[PDB]
Parts: structure tokens; sequence; C-alpha cells
């Protein structure tokens, strides 16, 4: 799926 | 034998761990309170604890040499697959064999097998998890070996969903060779005996603990009343 929170924490 | 770049790698990983592991556990005051009382009374507190730790694991992973050379997709799949395992590894720092508990600074934040049971988990996971903690503690790893093992755990090419498995392999091989050479040159016998092989065995133990945790997590998370008590990050990373 989409992982916007993990993506955001990965910068 | 330990090259300048290998020492550099270790220095980066030690600093990454120092910037992402708070041994004062001060932030635990922000979690939903632990409750020891059929109800999964420790689920809210331990969900916040796990969610917090996931954030720390991501911060550590971003500083592993080579990790940001991967695509966004591969970084995501490596962290989704590895997060539970790195949490089990890094929690060993608070684990004490004196009473087989995770001691995080105070009685309220001291966790035993009954606390994990009160988050929904069973002995199928809890007993192998305690034996893992004891076995890992008995290795008496140097901090250098502890952070190298966490980094190697994250960058494993055989994780489900990996696209560029060869690039993941190249990054891990650099860390694996750094670990093997560190043990040879810096870990004195008898503690060094078969130490690399014992550490890779713990990575195999973690895959099995990962499988069992996901099984129990899937059953627990399948009930909306339980999923309501999780965090958005836990739902994104662990599933559903
Ligand atoms: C559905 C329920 C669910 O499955 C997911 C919500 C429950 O899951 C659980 C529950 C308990 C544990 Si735990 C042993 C592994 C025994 C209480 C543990 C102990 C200390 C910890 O503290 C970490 C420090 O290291 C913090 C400083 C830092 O990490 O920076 C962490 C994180 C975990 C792990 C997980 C996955």
């Amino acid at each position: 799926k989409n992982h916007p929170m993990l993506m955001n924490l990965l910068k | 034998k330990l090259s300048e770049e290998q020492q550099h790698i270790i220095a980066i990983l030690l600093d990454a761990h120092h910037k992402t592991y708070d041994p004062t556990y001060a932030d635990f005051r922000d979690f939903r309170p632990p409750v020891r009382m059929s109800p999964l009374s420790m689920l809210p507190h331990l969900a916040d604890l796990v969610s917090y730790s996931i954030q720390k694991v991501i911060g550590f992973a971003k500083m592993i040499p080579g990790f940001r050379d991967l695509t966004s997709d591969d970084q995501i799949v490596l962290l989704k697959s590895s997060a539970i395992e790195v949490i089990m590894l890094r929690s060993n720092q608070s684990f004490t064999m004196d009473d087989m508990s995770w001691d995080c600074g105070s009685q309220d934040y001291k966790y035993d097998v009954t606390d994990v049971s009160k988050a929904g988990h069973t002995l199928e996971l809890i007993e192998p998890l305690i034996k893992f903690q004891v076995g890992l503690k008995k290795l008496n790893l140097h901090e250098e070996e502890h952070v190298l093992l966490m980094a190697i755990c994250i960058v494993s090419p055989d994780r489900p969903g990996v696209q560029d498995a060869k690039l993941v392999e190249a990054i891990q091989d650099r860390l694996s060779n750094t670990l093997q050479t560190y043990i040879r040159c810096r870990h004195p016998p008898p503690g060094s005996h078969q130490l690399y092989a014992k550490m890779i065995q713990k990575l195999a133990d973690l895959r099995s603990l990962n499988e069992e945790h996901s099984k129990q997590y899937r059953s627990l998370s399948f009930q909306p009343e339980n999923s309501m008590k999780l965090t958005p990050l836990v739902l994104e990373v662990f599933g559903n």
C-alpha cells in the first residue's frame, strides 16, 4: 500500500 | 586488518545508536499509561512503546552506510520487514537476567512476560522471546557488535518485497565483513569463540520470532476493538 508516515520519517 | 573505512562504519553506527536510543526513557511519560489489571490492559501502553521504538529504528536505519542509496521502495520494505526484529534486538539493552524483565528506569516501565501477555500475546511467542533475550545477553556483545548486528538485520536481501536484492546484498556484505573483522581484531577470546556464527544464529532466531509475532499480530489486529488501541504508525508498518 501507501506508507506516508514511514516515507515522511525516512524524509 | 580493521581498515580505516571499517572503523569509520563502526563510528557512524555507534553515533547513530547514541542519537536514537535514550537510556533515560524520559519519553515513556508521553505514552498511554500502563495498566496491570481477559482485557488487554497493557495493549495501549505497549502499542505506544512499540510505535515510539519504530520511529527510533527508522532514525537509526537512515544512518546506516549505504541505506539511503536504496530506493524509497526498498528502504520501506526493509524497515517493514525488520522493525519487529530490531525492536527485539534493541530492547535487549534494557533486559536484565536478574529477573528476566525489560527494566526501563522505574517499576511502572519495567515489563515482564505477564505484561506482554496483557497485550494479547501467548507463550508461543513469549517463551522463545525470553530465551532469545537471555541468549543474546549471554553473548555480552560489545556496543560495536550490538549496533552492527542491528544494521545487518535491517539490510537483509532476502526480505519479502526487495527489488534490488543485489544492492541490498552489497550494503550488508560491507557491514558483515566489518563485523567479522571487528570480532577477529577487537574481541578477545574466549568471548570471541564462534561469535560471528552465534550472532548470525540470532538473526535466524529473529526471523522465527518475526513470523510468530506477525501471526499473533494479525489475529490481534483482526479484531477492530484491538486495532482501535494501536497507533497509526503501527498499523502502517506492522499491517492493516
Ligand atoms: C499487538 C501488540 C503488539 O504486537 C504490537 C503493539 C505488541 O508488541 C510488542 C510488545 C512488547 C514488546 Si517488548 C520485547 C521486545 C516487552 C515489553 C519491548 C520492550 C522494551 C522496548 O523498549 C524499547 C527500548 O528500546 C526503547 C528505547 C528505544 O527503542 O529507543 C520495546 C520497544 C519493546 C515488543 C512488541 C513488538
